[PDB]
């Protein structure tokens, strides 16, 4: 017993092991051709970047946004470019997670004291709070049809002005929005409070993405980051 | 961004 609509969104999620075993081929390829003679940050900045590519590969081709004019689509994408990428990381240590370690996007297992040492501060503060964020959601029982819903509401935002066809993510935002409260009150009709416990979610991962970008845009401008990244964090 | 526009319309 699903909505129809949940169904429609499911069907447009990628392969997640292609999408793995593609970026993590990339990034082989780019250390073989270095010389001896790139930080952990340059690093991650590189996996981050190929994960916008895939990104931009699935909402092209999702219901709703493939029929955006592509004005309408760089402008949703360039609003919720970085929630996608925070919401993707904390469903990923969701479901694959463990305490002192975090899972990449390459499939790869990291432990936590060795990033901590070298993220830096403020990275470390908002990495905590993505934390914070996932040991919240695994407590929910947090599943992939949730997920999808959070995706495009996420990405179907309102914040987004001076769209050619405002109306029709207003209707997303709705439809996506009655779909879920229908979903949790059929499959958890025990949690009450899972609905809004996810809805609460979305500010506070816009509030992490939104300050991941500040900063990335700084280390930007202190010479520590031209590719995808960089576009999307100057538009 | 032209990068970004690219991405959407490439075959
Ligand atoms: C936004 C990110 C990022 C981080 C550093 C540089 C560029 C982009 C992600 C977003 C998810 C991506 N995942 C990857 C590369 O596997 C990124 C990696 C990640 C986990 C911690 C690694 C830091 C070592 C220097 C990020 C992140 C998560 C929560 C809060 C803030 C940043």
């Amino acid at each position: 017993s699903i909505p129809h609509l949940i169904l429609e969104l499911l069907k447009c999620e990628p392969d997640e092991p292609q999408v793995q075993a593609k970026i993590m081929a990339y990034l082989q390829q780019e250390q073989a051709n270095r010389s001896k003679h790139l930080s952990t940050f340059g690093l991650m900045c590189k996996m981050a970047d190929q994960t916008l590519f895939s990104i931009v590969e699935w909402a092209r081709s999702s219901i709703f946004f493939r029929e955006l004019k592509v004005d309408d689509q760089m402008k949703l994408l360039q609003n919720c470019w970085s929630e996608l990428l925070i919401l993707d990381h904390i469903y990923r240590q969701v479901v694959h997670g463990k305490e002192g370690s975090i899972f990449l996007v390459t499939g790869q297992q990291v432990d936590y004291s060795i990033i901590a040492s070298q993220a830096g501060a403020t990275l470390n503060n908002l990495m905590s709070h993505a934390q914070e964020l996932v040991a919240k959601l695994r407590s929910l029982q947090f599943d992939q049809r949730e997920f999808v819903c959070l995706k495009f509401l996420v990405l179907f935002s309102l914040d987004v002005k001076n769209l050619e066809n405002f109306q029709l993510v207003e209707g997303v935002q709705e439809q996506v929005n009655a779909a879920l409260l229908d979903y949790t009150m059929c499959n958890y009709p025990q949690q009450t409070e899972k609905f809004g416990q996810l809805l609460l979610r979305l500010p506070e991962i816009r509030a992490i993405s939104m300050q991941a970008e500040e900063y990335l845009y700084y280390k930007h401008l202190n010479g520590d980051v031209n590719n995808l990244l960089i576009e999307m964090l100057h538009a | 961004n032209a990068l970004l526009r690219y991405l959407l319309d490439k075959d």
